[PDB]
Formats: C-alpha cells, sequence, structure tokens
C-alpha cells in the first residue's frame, strides 16, 4: 500500500554528476534511509536503471544519513524530477518486470506500480 | 565521521566506471 509507506516513510530524491566535458549523472531514490531505485545516465550511452533486490550489488549500500547527500547543496531533487526520467527511460517496464520475476524487494516504488 | 562521504565518492567513482562497457548511441 502507497499510503503506509509514505506516511511513515520519507520519499527522497536526488541527482549529481559522475567525477572525470559533458557529465553522466547519478539519479536516486531514497525509501526512508535505504536506496529504491538507483539510475546512471552518461552521454552518448544507453541509461542503466538499477532496483533494490535485483541489483544490490551495483547500488548504494550506504544509508542516506551515511552519503552526504543531503548535505550537497543542489543534490536534492522533486520527486517529479526523478519519475519523469525514470518513465522515460523504460522505468517502469523494468520495475515491473523485477517484480514478476520475484527479484525486487518491495519499496515504495513497488508499492507504486501495485496499481 | 566522513570516512563515509569517502566511501560514497569511491562508490561513486566505481559506478562511473561501469558504463565503459556500453555500447555508444553514435556508433
Amino acid at each position: 500500500r502507497q499510503r503506509e509507506i509514505e506516511m511513515n516513510r520519507q520519499q527522497r530524491f536526488f541527482r549529481i554528476p559522475f567525477i572525470r566535458k559533458k557529465k553522466g549523472w547519478w539519479y536516486a531514490h531514497f525509501d526512508g534511509p535505504w536506496i529504491a531505485r538507483q539510475m546512471e545516465l552518461h552521454p552518448d550511452k544507453p541509461p542503466i536503471l538499477l532496483v533494490a533486490g535485483k541489483d544490490d550489488m551495483e547500488m548504494c549500500e550506504l544509508n542516506l544519513e551515511e552519503t552526504g547527500l543531503t548535505r550537497k547543496r543542489g543534490a536534492e531533487i522533486l520527486p517529479r524530477q526523478f519519475e519523469e526520467i525514470w518513465e522515460r527511460c523504460g522505468g517502469i517496464q523494468y520495475l515491473q518486470n523485477a517484480i514478476e520475476s520475484r527479484q525486487a524487494r518491495p519499496t515504495y516504488a513497488t508499492a507504486m506500480l501495485q496499481s | 565521521g566522513v570516512t563515509s562521504e569517502g566511501k560514497f565518492d569511491k562508490f561513486l567513482e566505481e559506478r562511473a566506471k561501469a558504463a565503459d562497457r556500453l555500447p555508444n548511441l553514435s556508433s
């Protein structure tokens, strides 16, 4: 269910450039303190989409508080700024497939697709 | 403690490398 998650865990969204010109971008959706979705967009490359469970080995293992993301001015973004790019890159089908195959850890994002 | 933010930095650097195996859109 979406509201019970919502009403207990703040959903927070971040984007930062990769270190060395055009930069690649690292996007994240934190479901409370722990990452739920990760998206990596490099110039002239296909997107990398990552969801908790299936892609744990490629995803941030730190608690949000530990990352320093909340203390980097300009890193935090609107939910919709993440969502629009996630959806444009095929993130809905990606997560849905992960759910279907029983590879996705239940998060706010999967609750969003339970609709 | 900012060892953890160092850790986040190292993490980002390895992720940044994870795309060099991907094909270019241009060719």
